[PDB]
């Protein structure tokens, strides 16, 4: 379930190797975004060739 | 609703007039990349459901 | 003394605005 | 039950209040199961509840049953109308405790009721009174 | 022997129960029988497992060790369980 | 000949209790109620 | 789809076949886009393509 | 687009790491940075435990994101607006559904968001105020909470209520900056007497705990399979009676009768996400499905505790006509299993709705 | 990407890698995509960061 | 009193609010045993472990010196029901004392003993959990400290047999990294 | 009655003192009794003068009527119907 995903995400961060160590000047970056228009910009002609690779 | 469908009809008509925006070489890059991925992933294609399928 | 606490006015609030102090603080 | 009572004749008279007490209390219970059944019980016990000349009981069944005519469950309502029918065949027109002026127009709207038993008993009763 | 030697002993246990009454008129909690009571929580057949029996009886000593049945226990066992599901999903209906 | 199987797997009394599939509970309609699993009394 | 008198019911000329084949190779499987370009019904140009 | 995106950065200058996943606004403060005094708190604080060293290396704070609160608020507004006709019992169903929709999902994060608590309070007051409007009165003495909070088994509306709780308030000037704590409380809603009302949040198990419980329950379950294997005896119900309702998959869901069919269902969770486009109505429960995930809450207690807080059967019924019906007992009360039902709801509470003591009124004698 | 999904013979779970060296091998650390939304978590040594900043 | 406690606790979000609600009421103090007995029972009896009901018991201690005492007592009161309670609620407890003891509301332990002599298989599980929780916080090193200065005996000894039961039993729990010194002692 | 005042007795003694001490109400003798019955709560009480034998007779008579009088049964039944309450168990306890 989505909240459990949030938990996997947090402990996933905290389990990374030396994640919080700033000693040498390490820098962490969290980035969140959207694809903006994604559905609307899918091209049918391309989508056909892309599906031909699958099914 | 009416506005949105108007600007919609606009965008369809402009996509036909102005042609595909993905250009060409880009599209080839996409298709090729996907091909490499599915290659290294041993993905077998999904076939058509047979007449006799127990599920 | 409204010490920056409570609503400006309990008008839309759904409450009676009553602010008593935290009886268990420390 | 009906055969037992009609066979006992008026030897059954001391037992009525217990009967009909059970008949009303059951006449509530939980709806769809037992309403129709207690109703039919009244229907078949009509004549016995008549000839022994217990009039209070006819008041009871008359207006009490009169009240259920707003019941939304058809399979119940049908049995109710049937009971009313049987009560009409024992006590006469002008002696009806729910005077026909009350009853009949209260019956009139029910004819839309679709599901069967209602239409059956209803049209029957409208027939008895109309005749 | 006729009736049920197994049945008779169970009846016997009740007789012991009467004995409990004479000393234990109205027992509650910590009184000693309850104590040890909650302080633990003739060949008999060995092999495998014996399918569940409504009445939960282990098979005898030398029992063949094979299920020979019409399966009415399970299905009777399963069906009864199914009804319990039915009473609940019957209810779920009621609120609407 | 015993009738044997690998492992044990599970009993029966439970192995068929709750309905099946059924799916959640309507698109999520207001009219449904259904908050409580058992009756009051 | 069918009863509309503006719909063209007849054999396909050579030009319409050239145009239909070319376009169908241009935009695979899109019949409602092609059908107005050739001036025929989508179901009809489908049947003619097969 | 940079506009819709968001970025956070953790560096020797920035201790805190912020982000937003799904509906959750998450902050992460390590203990390797300046955590100063180490402390516990309400379950709104998650402890991030190193898998290797079994140590609590940081803390994640949860907060209910803005857009979520906005959606809930538009959902309440949907209940008020879209219903001018609909029955009063029906609206309370709408409220309850939306409210558990919020609470089962967010749980812990709700308690650390003051804005939510406010919004819930004012919104409860808006739907109850609307039901008031429904009859014609706004008079509080005419609508004591016993009418709204009685489980409709006894003829109330069965309203689930989270909004009688006290709302913590301290030092706006400092609370906009340093997270000072709680020096005051504001009264959320009225109580006729001192009294009480139970809150939903207390009867729902927090997400953290149900997670740990899930892991433990599954591991132990695999153990129950192994011991059963070595014993060759299959497992009964009782050895599973402990964990029966527990775990995120809700272990009992293995034993669903139709389980086969569901084993061949995949991607259900995303189809639920795209049902909003196929179907007009708005699903609050979109995130889960009881058939794959089981039922993740049991509110059965909330009803009992509700009746207790109102003074017991005799307490709630004391607001009704019940003593009028001359029924010997209420143990056998059984209900009728743009018309009357509304009109009936008034009689049942008519001793409470109409009162000899009111704020303002002109006492009128009915005709005859 | 292949590093994340790992070898198809022994695929990985949601967040984990075949080895630590696979974690330190690259700036991109955690990549979570929920429908059209992108959640990314980066680990940088000072040099890699400086290079990015300079570009 | 017992009913008012429940209603005040079921009403309040957070753990902070219930104490405020409870203290505010100014119910009679001596009962400050049974009340707390109430909280320990009320949630532990409650179906699954929840963080809230455990915190409440503790704060209620820091506010008045007695409340702490009231708790330690109630932990003693467990001995009688160490066997008796059914095998779920041990899952709530073990941790639930785990969270008073990680956060310092340790040596009160010592009263607890490891023997095949007298330990309830109940009690066995009870303590088992208690460590598999408290560990998961302190992380088995700070726990190394707390023990090493603890002088817990009935747990940690004579009785080379009971040193097999001890050490073995902490191989069973699985931690068994604080059983070293005792291993040496066996030798 | 209603929720606020369902108390029958204070009502009875009140109306008695008032009607007896008022000049508008007409009674042939100052000696009498007033019986109040609250329909809403099905309660009955009385306040007023007494004479030997009257108290037990009136107690018994009221206790009977409250179980008996057909009119009250018509009221009670109409309430049941308007409320659509129906009992679960036959024969009653």
């Amino acid at each position: 379930p989505p909240p459990l995903l949030v938990y996997k995400w947090c402990q996933g961060i905290n389990n990374l190797q030396d994640v919080w160590e700033t000693s040498e000047g390490e820098c962490n970056v969290m980035l969140e975004s959207r694809f903006e228009k994604m559905y609307e910009k899918i091209d049918l002609t391309l989508l056909n060739r892309l599906l031909r690779l699958i099914v | 609703t009416r506005l949105y469908l108007k600007a919609e009809q606009e965008r369809q008509h402009n996509y036909l007039k102005d042609g595909p925006y993905i250009t060409a070489e880009e599209a080839v890059a996409v298709y090729t990349t996907t091909v490499h991925w599915l290659e290294s992933r041993r993905f077998s294609p999904i076939p058509f459901p047979p007449l006799s399928y127990k599920h | 003394m409204y010490n920056g606490i409570g609503l400006p006015t309990p008008r839309g609030s759904g409450t009676n605005g009553y602010v008593q102090r935290n009886l268990s603080l420390v | 039950f009906g055969t037992v009572v009609n066979a006992l004749g008026k030897r059954v008279k001391p037992y009525l209040p217990q009967i009909c007490g059970t008949v009303l209390w059951r006449l509530n219970n939980k709806s769809a199961k037992v309403r129709q059944q207690a109703a039919d019980l009244i229907s078949r016990t009509a004549v016995v509840m008549k000839t022994c000349q217990e009039e209070k009981l006819m008041g009871h069944l008359g207006v009490v049953l009169y009240e259920y005519l707003g019941e939304e469950y058809p399979e119940v309502l049908g049995s109710i109308l049937g009971a009313l029918k049987a009560i009409v065949n024992v006590i006469g027109m002008h002696k009806m405790t729910p005077p026909i002026k009350d009853l009949l127009p209260r019956l009139t709207p029910i004819l839309k009721n679709r599901h069967e038993k209602v239409q059956e008993n209803c049209i029957d009763l409208v027939g008895r009174i109309a005749d | 022997w006729g009736k049920g030697l197994a049945q008779s002993r169970q009846q016997q246990q009740n007789v012991e129960d009467a004995m409990k009454e004479m000393q234990k008129p109205l027992a509650r909690y910590i009184d000693d029988e309850d104590l040890d009571r909650m302080l633990r929580e003739r060949p008999r057949y060995s092999g495998p497992a014996p399918p569940p029996n409504r009445f939960n009886i282990w098979p005898g000593y030398r029992w063949d060790g094979v299920d020979r049945s019409n399966g009415f226990e399970q299905k009777r066992f399963a069906r009864l369980a199914s009804k319990k599901a039915v009473e609940e999903l019957a209810y779920k209906w009621s609120v609407e | 000949n015993p009738r044997t199987s690998n492992e044990v797997q599970y009993d029966q009394r439970l192995f068929n209790q709750s309905k099946g599939m059924d799916s959640g509970f309507a698109g999520g309609e207001d009219e449904i109620y259904n908050v409580y699993d058992q009756a009051w009394r | 789809e069918w009863l509309d008198p503006s719909i063209k019911k007849t054999e396909w000329s050579r030009e319409e076949e050239e145009k239909l084949l070319h376009l169908a190779k241009l935009m695979p499987t899109q019949w409602r886009t092609i059908a107005p370009i050739i001036g025929r019904t989508a179901a009809q140009c489908l049947e003619h393509y097969e | 687009q940079w506009e819709n995106s968001f970025v956070s950065v953790y560096s020797k200058d920035n201790p805190n790491l912020l982000f937003n996943m799904c509906g959750f606004e998450c902050r992460i403060l390590p203990k390797c940075r300046t955590s100063y005094e180490e402390f516990t708190h309400k379950d709104g604080v998650w402890n991030l435990q190193n898998e290797v060293t079994k140590e609590r290396t940081a803390q994640c704070f949860l907060r209910v994101d803005d857009e979520s609160m906005q959606r809930f608020h538009n959902r309440v507004r949907q209940i008020l607006m879209a219903s001018g006709s609909t029955t009063f019992t029906k609206i309370v169903n709408k409220w309850n559904t939306a409210l558990i929709g919020l609470m089962t999902y967010f749980r812990e994060a709700v308690v650390n968001t003051q804005e939510l608590l406010d919004l819930l309070v004012k919104c409860e007051n808006k739907i109850q105020t609307r039901i008031k409007i429904g009859l014609n009165s706004k008079m509080p003495s005419r609508f004591p909470p016993v009418v709204f909070y009685t489980p409709k088994e006894l003829g109330g509306l069965g309203m689930l209520s989270m909004g009688h709780v006290l709302i913590p308030q301290s030092d706006l000037r400092w609370s906009k900056q340093t997270d000072v704590g709680i020096t005051h409380f504001r009264s959320g809603m009225s109580h006729e007497e001192d009294q009480l009302i139970p809150n939903l949040y207390r009867y729902i198990q927090p997400w953290e705990s149900e997670f740990i419980d899930s892991q433990r329950v599954w591991a132990e379950y695999a153990l129950k399979r192994q011991e059963a294997i070595a014993q060759n005896r299959r497992l009964t119900l009782e050895d599973l009676e402990d964990s029966w309702d527990r775990g995120i998959p809700r272990i009992n869901t293995l034993f669903q009768k139709d389980r086969h069919t569901l084993a061949y269902d995949k991607g259900w969770r995303v189809r639920t996400d795209f049902k909003q486009y196929q179907v007009l109505k708005q699903n609050p429960f979109w995130w889960t499905h009881q058939r794959h995930d089981g039922k993740l809450w049991n509110l059965n207690n909330y009803r009992t505790d509700m009746i207790q807080a109102l003074g017991g059967v005799e307490g709630i019924l004391e607001h009704t006509l019940f003593k009028g019906t001359y029924f010997p007992t209420w143990e056998g009360l059984f209900w009728e299993k743009n018309q009357i039902p509304n009109r009936r709801f008034t009689l049942w509470w008519s001793p409470t709705i109409n009162r000899a003591n009111v704020y303002v009124g002109f006492q009128v004698q009915l005709d005859l | 990407a292949s590093e994340m999904a790992g070898p198809p013979q022994m695929p990985n779970d949601f967040l984990s890698f075949q080895d630590i060296a696979t974690e330190a091998a690259h700036p991109i650390r955690l990549f979570c995509r929920y429908i059209d939304r992108i959640h990314i978590f980066f680990r940088f040594t000072a040099d890699e960061a400086r290079d990015l900043i300079q570009r | 009193f017992r009913r008012t406690i429940y209603l005040a606790i079921q009403s309040s979000l957070d753990f902070e609010e219930c104490a405020h609600k409870l203290l505010k009421m100014e119910f009679p103090e001596s009962q400050t045993k049974e009340l707390c007995n109430m909280i320990l029972d009320c949630c532990a009896q409650q179906r699954t472990y929840e963080k809230f009901f455990g915190l409440l018991a503790g704060r209620f201690c820091m506010l008045k010196k007695e409340y702490m005492e009231s708790f330690e007592g109630i932990f003693k009161e467990q001995y009688d029901t160490i066997h008796r309670l059914e095998t779920n609620k041990l899952r709530n407890v073990a941790k639930m004392f785990a969270h008073l003891l990680y956060t310092d509301s340790w040596s009160v332990l010592e009263c607890i003993k490891l023997s095949e002599e007298t330990t309830t298989s109940s009690s066995r599980i009870f303590v088992k959990i208690f460590f598999q929780e408290l560990c998961e916080y302190m992380g088995l090193p700070k726990l190394n400290a707390r023990l090493k200065d603890e002088t817990l005996q009935p747990f940690f000894e004579d009785n080379p047999r009971n040193t097999r039961f001890a050490i073995n039993f902490f191989t069973s729990i699985g931690l068994g990294g604080l059983t070293d010194e005792l291993r040496e002692h066996l030798k | 009655g209603d929720y606020d005042s369902h108390d029958i007795e204070r009502y009875a003694r009140a109306k008695f003192l008032d009607y007896t001490t008022d000049n508008m109400s007409i009674y042939p003798s100052p000696t009498g009794v007033l019986i109040a019955i609250d329909l809403a709560y099905n309660l009955h009480s009385a306040y007023g003068n007494w004479f030997p034998g009257s108290k037990p007779l009136i107690q018994q008579a009221m206790a009977k009527i409250m179980k008996a009088n057909p009119a009250l049964y018509v009221l009670r039944e109409r309430i049941r119907k308007g409320l659509q309450l129906y009992s679960s168990e036959p024969t009653e306890p």
